[PDB]
RNA sequence: UGAGUAACGCUUGGGAGUGAGAAUCUCCCAAACCGAUUGACUAAGGUUUCCUGGACCAGGGUCGUCCUUCCAGGGUUAGUC
RNA sequence: GCGAAACAGUACCGUGAGGGAAAGGUGAAAAGAACCCAGAGAUGGGAGUGAAAUAGAUUCUGAAACCAUAUGCCUACAACG
């Protein structure tokens, strides 16, 4: 049971954001909040808001206990860039790419959540194989 | 002349509402639509806006209004006939008043 | 004469600052092709009190609604400042 | 309250996007490295 | 000088292997309980037993 | 009293707040 | 330093203006072509 | 990819305040440079860039509650220039 | 396909003649998401409408290069198209 929160067009870079996300993945709720509130980085007062919103909609919307949340996955996907022209010397020009990140944080209450994902994939692979087998008797039937 | 006018009784012949009786309040010829009361009730999620003397209150909750319907889905309703039925209409010109009048083709009922 | 050179009166802080203290100064917008004498004549034929003097302002067009998908220019305005004699104050609305 | 927008045009995220003309009128000169 | 050969996406991460961050040491205030980074005044202006600054 | 209450904000077209006309506040915003 | 273009109202209008272009056969040929291309700015007279 | 690398293009400290958030905004006290000038009036050119209030999509080589940016309103008065 | 399916000879470049782009698709119907929670807000998570909301205005389908996460295996005496 994964609850999540998202943020599109975050000004922080994914490269400079993954360093902070790797400090909170797998961490308990209170310790993650305590750790992230005292880290001198720009991408720390923005991941905190996303994390807080995720806690709120996990214990209010989906109805989870609140004492079992651990950071399941916090990642910063690559967002859309904006191209501008920086004037160089001797008449040349370069392209500055202000890069943006799409942030998503996910927390679970069950410490075995990976197993269910593999199970659904296993269920998905099996449905493909069953259709082939069901098609084969019918092919043989005709 | 026009197949559908503002006021005449009409029903719906396709869609979720079958045999949906209503009164046409207004006809948009350009978009080939027709607003019929009691049918196609939609409930817009009414926001709250306060920028005018009337907007200071603008009490709007779950107002259900009328959605326009394509004129093709509409069919005229017979009233003079003892057994009411759905049919098509003509555009005969009676020399008594030289005015065009709609008449059904499965009966002899005017309008 | 035709009195198409008196389009619309305008009321601002500057206008209301002048419209007090003995002599009143009323600011209208006029035909940009009209002259001072035409402004005085229009005021003569439609109000009845001879202006003491007339001053004119031309406001140049400038870009408006900049950055909006379709940008547009402004409209050319000529402003006229009528000043009635001591002790007279007529109403712009009500005749 | 009194938060509303009855005007036909009203937006806070004004639509705009900067473009580039790719102005790269670069050149070069001669040199002291000439083996003749 | 400029690269005559492109660096793969693996050597880049091998170089970045030393870019990981460290968790700053935190402690508990003895009068309000919130975590504060060690050897520094808390948000209440309470360092140890000394009233330092007015409350936030 | 009432005219004091009706002079706060509610800016008229050509004006700002504060110097709202002492007598003319019932024409545009009626 | 002094760049090539030093702006001036009078010089611009007297060199590339409508009246300057409408004084010779060459200018008439240029304006007809500009009308063929439907240029919004026919001459430097219009902003 | 180079690479989170080079670079960020001449100017300090503190007190109070606003604000959800302040080395960067407001006020005050200093401090440092200009002072045949970074002072004041204008020609040419620029064309609203001027004033008030609000905002922080975009731009400001950082930040921003702030801007010459954006929004709304306003501003240029001649018989003698 | 006319340079131009959109407001194209436009934006933009040049003193000037002149040169000259890119950009289409929500849903049958806006029925465009009331309300609640976090947040300063945008926004996000629920609720609701809808057949479909992983059709949500970033709006038909969504490929690869590219960036991240993870089940399983291997890898810190090793000369590697
Ligand atoms: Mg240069
Ligand atoms: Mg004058
Ligand atoms: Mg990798
Ligand atoms: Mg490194
Ligand atoms: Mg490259
Ligand atoms: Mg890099
Ligand atoms: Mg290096
Ligand atoms: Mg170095
Ligand atoms: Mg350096
Ligand atoms: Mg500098
Ligand atoms: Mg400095
Ligand atoms: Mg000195
Ligand atoms: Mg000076
Ligand atoms: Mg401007
Ligand atoms: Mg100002
Ligand atoms: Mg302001
Ligand atoms: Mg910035
Ligand atoms: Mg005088
Ligand atoms: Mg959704
Ligand atoms: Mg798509
Ligand atoms: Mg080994
Ligand atoms: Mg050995
Ligand atoms: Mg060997
Ligand atoms: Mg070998
Ligand atoms: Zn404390």
């Amino acid at each position: 049971m994964i609850a999540f929160a998202k943020q599109f067009r975050v000004r922080i870079s994914p490269q400079k954001a993954r360093l902070v996300c790797q400090l909170i993945v797998g961490k308990k709720t209170a310790d993650a909040q305590n750790i992230l509130s005292n880290t001198p980085k720009k991408a720390a007062t923005l991941i905190a808001k996303l994390l807080n919103s995720a806690i709120a909609n996990a214990t209010n919307n989906h109805g989870m206990n609140g004492d079992a949340l651990y950071v399941f996955e916090c990642v910063a996907n690559q967002g859309p860039s904006m191209k501008r022209t920086i004037p160089r010397a001797k008449g040349s020009s370069n392209m500055i790419t202000k890069r943006s990140s799409n942030l998503v944080v996910k927390l679970s209450d069950n410490p075995n959540e990976r197993q269910e994902l593999i199970k659904q994939q296993k269920a998905l692979v099996k449905k493909r194989v069953e259709g082939q087998q069901k098609a084969k008797m019918a092919r043989q039937k005709a | 002349m026009q197949r559908i006018k503002k006021g005449d009784k009409v029903v719906v012949i396709t869609g979720k509402n079958k045999g949906g009786s209503g009164i046409v309040l207004k006809i948009m010829p350009a978009r080939q639509q027709a607003i019929v009361e009691g049918l196609n009730k939609v409930t817009r999620h009414k926001k709250k806006d306060q920028t005018t003397k009337r907007a200071a209150k603008q009490s709007t909750g779950k107002v259900q209004q009328e959605a326009p319907i394509f004129l093709s889905k509409l069919a005229l309703f017979d009233q003079k006939a003892k057994q009411q039925t759905i049919g098509k209409i003509k555009y005969v010109m009676d020399p008594k008043t030289n005015k065009k009048t709609r008449v059904f083709k499965k009966s002899n009922n005017t309008l | 004469d035709v009195t198409n050179v008196l389009l619309k009166p305008v009321l601002t802080e500057k206008v209301y600052f002048n419209q007090m203290g003995e002599t009143k100064k009323y600011v209208f917008v006029v035909n940009p092709k009209a002259s001072k004498t035409r402004v005085k004549l229009a005021f003569e034929l439609v109000y009845g009190i001879k202006p003491l003097k007339v001053n004119t302002l031309i406001r140049k067009p400038t870009t408006i609604r900049g950055g909006s998908r379709f940008p547009g220019l402004s409209k050319l305005e000529k402003l006229a400042v009528i000043t009635l004699p001591k002790g007279i104050a007529i109403s712009v609305t009500g005749e | 309250x009194x938060x509303x927008x009855x005007x036909x045009x009203x937006x806070x995220x004004x639509x705009x996007x900067x473009x580039x003309x790719x102005x790269x009128x670069x050149x070069x000169x001669x040199x002291x490295k000439a083996a003749d | 000088a400029v690269q005559q050969r492109r660096s793969s996406k693996h050597r880049r991460d091998k170089r970045r292997s030393h870019d990981a961050l460290t968790a700053q040491a935190l402690s508990v205030c003895q009068k309000c309980g919130k975590k504060k980074l060690f050897h520094r005044v808390c948000s209440c202006g309470m360092y140890g037993d000394l009233r330092v600054k007015k409350a936030y | 009293k009432q005219t004091q209450d009706l002079t706060k904000n509610m800016k008229i077209k050509g004006f700002r707040k504060g110097k709202v006309p002492p007598t003319l506040a019932k024409d545009y915003l009626d | 330093m002094k760049r090539t273009y030093q702006p001036s109202k009078l010089k611009r209008a007297k060199t590339h203006g409508f009246l300057a272009r409408m004084a010779t056969a060459s200018g008439r040929k240029v304006l007809k072509l500009r009308r063929k291309k439907q240029r919004a700015q026919l001459t430097v007279s219009s902003e």
